[PDB]
């Protein structure tokens, strides 16, 4: 479960509108907003004593999250475990 | 700020069942990585550990008391019940509750981050 | 490591017809739009054609339009583009791209070929 | 077709100097713009995008900006690997167009 | 409950730095933490997983965790800091406390 969640736009700077997806620990949220996103965005998470276990550390996707238009909350998206998806606009 | 408050009877019988009430604030109960345990203290005597509730509704107890102990919570009131059954003499001690830091992997406690300020019971005739 | 290879370049009369073509290797060309940009000797750049990545639309300068076709082959990872009716004007070096645009092409990435000379006379 | 012209068409300038380049469209273009640098015998080379998006790997000593029809190219100061004919392409609306070009020259 | 050892006090002079271990069977398998303690009132939580302070937790506070032993440390003790301090460590979920110890400064 290392991947969390997506990026859409055009520019994906504080110029316009973009579409921020991210899972976290017990919900998945989905912002747009003119974010100013970092430079190789990522979420920060550390291990237990025991490497089966993790917990929430920082959130490093964007330095700012100006000018939102739109907010929805739920639960989370997320032998192997194949997940697959279709997006369309 | 994240606070928690015991309230409950400060006196019970021998072979009676005590409730224990915890009023919280600054956080929702129904929001993920939250959750409340209790723990007890004899006069002059180390802390152990009762129980606890996650807001996933999973739960833990101490194997050597789980046998008289329950807990629930309130999702509208932001509160968290604990209830001890068949109290002997040796029950007494100062109540607390406090909140649970968990990991997310895989269900594992932490540390208590936040206590209450503690409510006495005694178990007496 | 990304490749774009311009080829077929050579001389024929005014009236004629000649078939260019573009290598690509290194990155994901049935990914990526296309475009052809021409420069003649000591000139500016001119915009010739743009072609989506399925092959699907197809873009064309007024001054090429009715005479130039642009086609692909993402089988081949190769570029094509078929000009028929030439005249002296069309002179030019001609290179493929992929530029970058924020608005159609999608890429987030600039590449350019080494360009291939045409010339009529 | 919007049409795209620059000024001037020709500077000169020494080291250390500050170089800047004008260019205007005829149309609003938003900050659809890319900036392209060229020498002779090679390919155009984007420096910037979207009118003042600096690309990976471009010296600290280029910027971009301006906004609308109105756009600005400058140079800090200027190496003497900085000369060399500078383009500018909009991308708005298809066929995308570039303008004249302007020569920065060494003194 | 997982079982924790511990000194029943501890002795120091002000300004000088206190230490206070807790040993166990399997402190090196596992994280712990520790709480301070005066009487009538609840403890309060000084560190957590081995080494971390507690926002508002004075920057005396210090310890770690090696060879099944887990450690808490004053540097430059204040008389402010004579309390009883507690370890606490976890086995497959099951909660353990020490005995804890009494800090004199
Ligand atoms: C955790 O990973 C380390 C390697 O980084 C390994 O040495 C250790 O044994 C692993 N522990 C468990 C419980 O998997
Ligand atoms: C974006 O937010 C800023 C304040 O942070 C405001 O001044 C600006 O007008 C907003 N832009 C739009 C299009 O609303
Ligand atoms: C996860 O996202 C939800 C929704 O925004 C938020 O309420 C919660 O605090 C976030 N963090 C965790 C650990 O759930």
């Amino acid at each position: 479960n290392i991947i969390r969640g997506w990026i859409f736009g055009t520019t994906l700077d504080s110029k316009t509108q973009s579409l921020l997806i991210v899972n976290n620990a017990t919900n998945v949220v989905i912002k747009v907003c003119e974010f100013q996103f970092c430079n190789d965005p990522f979420l920060g998470v550390y291990y237990h004593k025991n490497n089966k276990s993790w917990m929430e550390s920082e959130f490093r996707v964007y330095s700012s999250a100006n000018n939102c238009t739109f907010e929805y909350v739920s639960q989370p998206f997320l032998f192997k475990n194949l997940r697959e998806f279709v997006f369309k606009n | 700020q994240i606070t928690l408050k015991e309230s409950g009877p400060t006196l019970v019988k021998p072979t009676q069942t005590l409730t224990l009430t915890c009023k919280l604030s600054g956080f929702s109960v129904n929001t993920g990585g939250v959750g409340v345990g209790w723990i007890r203290q004899p006069p002059g005597k180390a802390l152990e550990w009762l129980a606890l509730i996650y807001w996933n509704d999973d739960k833990l107890y101490s194997p050597s008391l789980k046998s008289r102990l329950t807990v629930t919570k309130d999702t509208s009131k932001n509160q968290v019940v604990l209830t001890m059954t068949n109290m002997d003499p040796v029950d007494t001690a100062t109540y607390y509750c406090a909140h649970v830091l968990v990991w997310f992997g895989e269900v594992l406690p932490d540390a208590f981050d936040v206590w209450g300020q503690g409510t006495m019971v005694t178990v007496s005739s | 490591e990304v490749q774009l290879v311009e080829s077929g370049g050579g001389v024929v009369q005014p009236g004629g017809s000649l078939r260019l073509s573009c290598a690509a290797s290194g990155f994901t060309f049935n990914s990526y739009g296309m475009h052809w940009v021409r420069q003649a000797p000591g000139k500016g750049l001119e915009w010739v054609a743009f072609i989506r990545y399925d092959g699907g639309n197809k873009y064309y300068a007024d001054s090429v339009k009715g005479r130039f076709t642009i086609s692909r082959d993402n089988s081949k990872n190769t570029l094509y583009l078929q000009m028929k009716s030439l005249r002296a004007e069309d002179t030019a070096v001609y290179y493929c791209a992929n530029l970058k645009d924020s608005r159609y092409s999608g890429s987030y990435y600039d590449y350019w070929g080494q360009g291939t000379l045409v010339t009529v006379s | 077709v919007i049409w795209m012209t620059q000024s001037p068409s020709s500077l000169s300038a020494s080291v250390g100097d500050r170089v800047t380049i004008t260019c205007q469209a005829s149309q609003d273009i938003r900050f659809y713009l890319n900036w392209y640098q060229q020498k002779p015998g090679k390919a155009p080379k984007l420096l910037i995008s979207d009118a003042s998006n600096m690309e990976t790997g471009v010296p600290s000593r280029f910027s971009g900006s301006g906004s609308g029809t109105d756009f600005t190219f400058t140079i800090s100061s200027l190496q003497p690997e900085d000369i060399a004919t500078y383009y500018c392409q909009q991308y708005d609306n298809l066929p995308f167009t570039f303008g004249p070009g302007t020569k920065v020259d060494f003194k | 409950s997982y079982e924790l050892t511990q000194p029943p006090s501890v002795s120091v002079s002000p300004g000088q730095t206190a230490s206070i271990t807790c040993s166990g069977d399997k402190l090196g398998e596992t994280y712990a933490s520790w709480y301070q303690q005066k009487p009538g009132q609840s403890p309060i939580l000084v560190i957590y997983q081995d080494n971390k302070r507690p926002s508002g937790i004075p920057e005396r506070f210090s310890g770690s965790n090696s060879e099944n032993t887990a450690t808490l440390t004053i540097s430059g003790t204040q008389t402010m800091d004579e309390a009883d301090y507690y370890c606490q460590a976890w086995d497959k979920t099951i909660a353990g406390f020490g005995g804890g110890t009494k800090l004199t400064v």
